[PDB]
């Protein structure tokens, strides 16, 4: 099965960055501009928190950041929180009429 | 075939028996459907050069989408209906909710398709474009790309081939407004008309008649627009039934007959006033006196039966017999006589009168006949151009065998002046 | 108040074909178009079919085009799923999705995300 | 462009024909042909003599049979009107009409005084 | 003082994208797209000369070639009339085209220009 | 101001030959078949000596030559005079709807 490749896990501090990234190819993240960050804690439904890139939803706080550049998206955060433990996942546009989801990283805070 | 015509001297007319009717006595609906997705912003930067073919094709195409949504002598006997009346009906249908969705659901991977609707009409259902899987598959994904960088200059080409239908198609609903006759090759292509005859449930002659003669089904057809809800051009074509097939019939050719008494002015004189066909329609006989609305083609006639009279059979009789106490073979009389011809199926018939000039000539020994007094009749294959007064018909050459039988000038039986000179619309 | 409630699941034997059943409420159906997602234990999501506005345009995954069916019934607002030749690797919980704004069946203008649903687990075992 | 300035005093002809107040062109003549038209609401019906009339729907089929004399028919109790052999569609947009009940005026005059030899002519 | 308005733009093309690239030496347009466009401006003027060489002048109706919807409409909303009447022919632009009448005029100074009869409504 | 290249000075003998030249860009002077060549006296006004690359126009003598090759202008003569001591300004089309004079050449005899 064909997915995106992701990061098996990452680890910060809390009130510090990171510099989360998904990458594609010509046709898929790195094209079309519909690059979109979800989360997911465990038990619970997951949420779009970025889509398009760098624009975002109603009801977010303003800690996220999402870009693109190549053939990889990234995602960067501010501030890191103790309930930032979750799975990340990135799902983009694929130019064979599909809706390409990620692998799923996890962020966990020490 | 056999076209043979017997000029009868009695009153000057012609009688072309021998044709074959194929009258018009139905309308049959069909909804032709367009699919078309709806297009967001563009989302493309950069002008570039084919970018600007891409935005001028797809604004062309908008425009045109929301210009087609902004769209939603016996003459005085005749009856009046509406022609567009089937179309409407269909139309009406298909505006009640929930309608159209199942002329999408249902025609989902075939062309062809019939289905029911609210009152319980089956009608056929036809997709003739296919731009959803186009515009959704091959244009889409090249054109959202960032920094649009069309590569294929075919991506604009093939895309002008698969718009300018639905181009050209509305042009024709914006100049028409609404309805079009007769339904032009956009509407339906030759393919596509044929395809569909040969699915309507009609007897295996019909099939074979229509399907031979698709010029003239596709003159004598209409069309009407319908609902565009749901993103989905619906327009519905009346292609015509075709009751009565393949029974004889004959076309009728008048004349005027006048006296030629030498006082000017003093020579009365009636005219049959019977122009147009006669088809042998069940028991009775139908009667088109338009000449217009008649279409011939290769021995076979098409008509409209909208327009007609439903004569009773005995109306040969009078043809043969003018004097016979079964019919009242109405006329027409006046006191002008000015020279005239007309040009019947095989020959030219000749009622030129007083001091005119009438000759009938052809392009290899010249002058053949010319005309004394009276109407006379010159066959097709013996002359090639008639002519009276200053003016000159060319006669129909087309093979025939043509008898001209012995009358008698019926006018002399009346007195020389008793009749009237005030009727359009008499009997004898 | 917008808010999804699934029904159907359980343990299913291997093939079995299982029909599975969304629900909406408190908003709009006909308008919104919507979407299916799976995710296994151990996993992440994985794409599984997509839907616009009535059954217009149905889109699939490459990896499992052919083996499922999608479809909806406006009359009671629900989203049916029709899975056929169950294999092993199927055990997962399945989540609904609503996308989209307007009517609209390129799937460009699909991708959205405002709200998910509670999912259903579905199993098989021997 | 192609119109008439006509007097404002002609919805008094429509209602009563008989009033001394306007022309109420009419044309008269012998011949008695079955003929029909369709109007914005229904179909209008002279079949005369030996002719057979018919009114029918795609539901139930035949509903309405026209003995003699001119008739009418509401569009939403019928699909298709048919005289002698020639069928009409009528009009299928939705409307109310009401059919008020007359007399038949030709009995009025006497059985054969009138000419039958104008196109232009008033009462 | 009736209305004037220019339709198309063929002087700012035809001296500024096609005879710059044309009146070189050994003219050799490597751009596909160059004649591909041109065609897109030509198209309208051809037709345009083609209608008006069947209907000898005159043509009812105006066809959508010799004005476009959108221009219709936006030439409906400079006349001077009313608001009724700019709401109500404004509406029914198949109508308003169906009863225009189109007539040529001087072609002097490559200023090729007709005049449209757009129909107005006074009750 | 952008303008055409031409020498600051050229001396000649009587009777003798000169091969001056102006210089620019594809989108310039070379091509485009516009060569135009042109006089000037002091105290009057330029008189058209050449047009079109190589034609002449009517009352001008046919000791003038131009011609052009790859991005350059060509003016030659034969048999100098001493009134020939003048200025000489070649004038070109520019691809972008403008029409671009020289620098300027001052043409003495000896």
């Amino acid at each position: 099965q064909s997915a995106l490749t992701q990061p098996a896990s990452v680890s910060g501090s809390p009130g510090q960055s990171i510099t989360l990234s998904c990458t594609g190819t010509s046709s898929d993240i790195g094209d079309y501009d519909y690059v979109s960050w979800y989360q997911k804690y465990p038990d619970t439904a997951p949420k779009l928190v970025i889509y398009d890139v760098s624009e975002r939803p109603s009801g977010v706080s303003t800690r996220f950041s999402g870009s693109k550049s190549g053939n990889t998206a990234s995602l960067t955060i501010s501030g890191l929180q103790p309930e930032d433990e979750a799975d990340y996942y990135c799902n983009s546009y694929s130019s064979t009429n599909t809706l390409k989801f990620g692998g799923g990283t996890k962020l966990t805070v020490l | 075939q056999n076209i043979t015509e017997e000029f009868y001297q009695s009153t000057c007319s012609a009688v072309s028996k021998g044709y074959l009717s194929a009258l018009r006595t139905g309308w049959y609906t069909s909804v032709i459907t367009i699919e078309l997705s709806n297009i967001k912003e563009n989302k493309c930067n950069g002008t570039d050069a084919k970018v600007k073919l891409i935005k001028q094709e797809l604004d062309k195409y908008k425009n045109a989408v929301t210009e087609l949504q902004l769209l939603m002598f016996l003459g005085f006997l005749l009856g009046v209906g509406s022609a567009i009346a089937s179309g409407v009906a269909v139309c009406k249908v298909l505006h009640l909710e929930g309608e159209v969705n199942k002329i999408k659901s249902a025609l989902l991977s075939t062309n062809k398709a019939v289905v029911s609707l609210s009152n319980g009409v089956s009608v056929l259902t036809f997709k003739v474009l296919d731009l959803k899987n186009y515009i959704d598959k091959q244009l889409l994904p090249i054109l959202n790309k960032q920094s649009c960088s069309i590569s294929n200059i075919e991506t604009v080409i093939e895309f002008q081939q698969k718009n300018n239908r639905l181009l050209e198609i509305t042009r024709e609903f914006s100049v028409n407004a609404g309805v079009t006759t007769p339904v032009s090759t956009y509407m339906l292509t030759n393919s596509e008309l044929l395809s569909l005859i040969n699915d309507m449930p009609i007897t295996n002659d019909q099939k074979k008649l229509m399907s031979n003669n698709v010029q003239i089904v596709r003159q004598q057809s209409y069309s009407i627009m319908c609902i565009i809800k749901e993103e989905v051009l619906a327009y519905v074509v009346q292609l015509p039934l075709y009751g009565v097939i393949d029974t004889p019939c004959w076309k009728l050719h008048t004349s005027p007959l006048c006296t030629t008494n030498t006082k000017e002015g003093s020579n009365i004189c009636l005219t049959r006033t019977d122009r147009g066909w006669y088809c042998d329609n069940a028991g009775s006989v139908s009667f088109f006196p338009q000449a217009e609305t008649c279409k011939v083609q290769s021995n076979r006639v098409f008509c409209d039966t909208m327009n007609s009279l439903t004569l009773p059979s005995e109306v040969n009789l009078c043809n043969v017999d003018i004097f016979n106490p079964k019919y009242d073979c109405k006329i027409m009389t006046s006191k002008t006589d000015v020279s005239s011809s007309v040009i019947t199926s095989l020959g030219a018939i000749v009622s030129c009168y007083g001091k005119t000039k009438c000759t009938a000539s052809n392009k290899n020994r010249g002058i053949i006949k010319t005309f004394s007094n009276g109407c006379d009749y010159v066959s097709n294959k013996g002359v090639d151009t008639v002519s009276v007064g200053n003016t000159l018909y060319y006669v129909n050459k087309q093979e025939g065998k043509s008898l001209y039988v012995k009358g008698e000038p019926i006018i002399n039986f009346y007195d020389p002046l008793v009749f009237p000179s005030d009727e359009f619309d008499a009997s004898i | 108040q917008v808010q999804l409630v699934e029904s159907g699941g359980g343990v299913v034997q291997p093939g079995t074909s299982l029909t599975l059943s969304c629900a909406a409420s408190g908003f709009t159906f006909r308008t919104y178009a919507f979407h299916w997602v799976r995710q296994a234990p151990g996993k992440g999501l994985e794409w599984l079919a997509l839907v616009t506005y009535d059954g217009t345009t149905q889109y699939y995954a490459d990896s499992v085009k052919g083996r499922l069916t999608i479809y909806r019934d406006n009359s009671k607002n629900t989203l049916f799923l029709h899975l056929n030749s169950l294999r092993r690797d199927d055990t997962a919980i399945y989540f609904c999705a609503r996308g989209g704004e307007g009517s609209f069946s390129w799937l460009g203008y699909l991708q959205y995300m405002d709200v998910w649903g509670q999912g259903t687990t579905v199993t098989v075992s021997s």
